[PDB]
C-alpha cells in the first residue's frame, strides 16, 4: 500500500526555555511561545490539535476510584478535572500551515492549583494532512516533553474557628 | 509557683512580666524566658490549643467546670501558634517573644491551654501557669 | 557559546536574557538558569570579582590588557555578592536571581569577573561568558 507525501514538524525553538526546562513559583501563571515549521516542500497540514497530558494524569492507574469515600474522591477528581481542562492551555493556534512556514503559537502555563508532585509535562501534538477529498485525514504524532520543577510558596497547614462571644 | 520548672529535666521557664493588664481586643506581648543548663540544646515548641477540654459530679459543678474550660479555650488566642523555638544551646538563655490578643473579657489567672511540648521526650509541661493576664 | 556547561560535571547554566541594555547608573536584574541532572544537589556560590587581575608583551598590548582588566574589575558590581544559592536538587532547576548595577558606560560583552565557585570540587567555571551587558 502506498500513501501520499506526508509533512513533518521540527520544533525550531521555544522562547523562554532551555531544552524544555522551567521553574514555577507555585501560584504564578506564565506564558511562552512555541515555534514549529513544516519540513515538507509540496503539501502542508490542514489539521492541528493540542492535547497536553502531564505526569500525574499519566501516572495514575486506571482503577483509582474503586475503594475511596465520596468526599476524597470528589476532591481529588475535581483537581484532576481542573488540571485536565484549566491547566496549561493554548490560545490563538493556527489552522492552516504552508510548506516551509515557521509558524509560532502561544502557550499559557497556569498552575494556581496543582499538587506537590507536578514535576513533568508531556505536551503532544497530532498534526495531519487531509486526504484527496476521499474519506479521511492522515494523522501523525509528536510528543515534545517539558521538565518543569515546582517550588514551594505560602501554604496553610492548620485551621481553627473559635466563635466570637462579646462585642468590642 | 510563678517560676515553673520542668519535670524529668533541668530547664526553667519564667515570664519577664508575669502580670499584665490590657483592654480587650488589643494584641499584647509576653517575653517568655527559658533557662537551659542540662546537657544539650532542645527543640521545644509552644502552642495554645483553643479546644474545649472534654469534661470527666453534680450538674452545678459539671457546668462550672464546662464554663471554666470554655473560657480557657476561646478566651485568648496566640498569634504565633505552633511556633518553633529555634535552638537553646547549653548553659544559655533565650527569649520566646509570644504575641496574643484577647477576645473575651475576664481574669485569666494562671492561664491553661498555653503548654509547651518538648520534642525530645514528649514532655507536656504546663508552662502557662506563670501568667496572670487580665483583659477587660 | 552563549550556553555554558560545567567541566567535570553535568550541571549547566544559561541566562534567560543574555542580551540586556539598560541606562548606566540604574540597577538591573539578570536571571540565571541552573540545570541539575547529574547525581546529587550542589552547593555552588556565585560572586563578582572587583579586583584588577594582575597582568602577566610589548607596552602597547600590555596597556591594552591592563585597561581591559580595569574596565572588567570596576565596571559592574553584583548587589548580592557571595550569594549562597541554597540547594539545587537532582533532576531539577533553579533561578539564581542576580542583581547588578553599573558605573562605567561601555559594552561588556562576555563579561568576566562573574564566576561561580562550586563548594564540592573547587570548580572555578566562568559562568559570565553567557552575558552581554550593554550600558550607556
Amino acid at each position: 500500500k502506498i500513501l501520499p507525501e506526508q509533512p513533518q514538524l521540527e520544533l525550531l525553538s521555544t522562547s523562554k526555555m532551555t531544552r524544555n526546562s522551567w521553574m514555577m513559583l507555585d501560584g504564578t501563571k506564565t506564558d511562552f511561545h512555541i515555534t514549529v515549521r513544516n519540513k515538507s516542500l509540496s503539501c502542508a497540514i490542514n489539521h492541528i490539535k493540542i492535547i497536553p497530558m502531564n505526569n500525574i494524569e499519566q501516572m495514575l492507574k486506571p482503577d483509582y476510584w474503586k475503594k475511596m469515600p465520596p468526599d476524597d474522591l470528589y476532591i481529588m477528581e475535581k483537581q484532576l478535572d481542573w488540571l485536565s481542562k484549566s491547566c496549561v492551555r493554548i490560545i490563538k493556534l493556527p489552522t492552516v500551515i504552508k510548506p516551509n512556514e515557521t509558524i509560532t503559537f502561544d502557550l499559557e502555563l497556569d498552575n494556581t492549583a496543582v499538587p506537590f508532585n507536578f514535576t513533568g509535562f508531556d505536551l503532544l501534538i497530532e498534526y495531519g494532512m487531509s486526504a484527496t477529498d476521499e474519506s479521511c485525514i492522515y494523522l501523525k504524532k509528536l510528543s515534545i516533553p517539558y521538565e518543569v520543577t515546582l517550588r514551594r510558596t505560602i501554604e496553610v497547614p492548620s485551621m481553627d474557628i473559635i466563635p466570637l462571644n462579646e462585642l468590642f | 509557683t510563678s517560676l515553673v520548672n520542668s519535670k524529668l529535666s533541668n530547664v526553667k521557664f519564667k515570664f519577664i512580666n508575669s502580670n499584665i493588664k490590657v483592654i480587650k481586643g488589643e494584641k499584647f506581648t509576653m517575653r517568655l524566658q527559658i533557662i537551659n543548663s542540662s546537657s544539650s540544646p532542645l527543640d521545644l515548641v509552644v502552642y495554645y490549643n483553643n479546644t474545649i477540654n472534654p469534661i470527666p459530679l453534680t450538674l452545678e459543678n459539671q457546668y462550672q467546670l464546662h464554663n471554666k474550660y470554655r473560657k480557657i479555650a476561646e478566651g485568648i488566642i496566640l498569634l504565633s501558634n505552633d511556633y518553633k523555638i529555634p535552638v537553646v544551646p547549653p548553659r544559655e538563655t533565650y527569649f520566646a517573644d509570644l504575641r496574643f490578643i484577647g477576645i473575651m473579657s475576664g481574669y485569666y489567672g494562671t492561664l491553661s491551654g498555653l503548654k509547651v511540648l518538648d520534642l525530645n521526650t514528649n514532655e507536656l509541661i504546663e508552662v502557662g501557669n506563670g501568667a496572670s493576664v487580665l483583659i477587660q
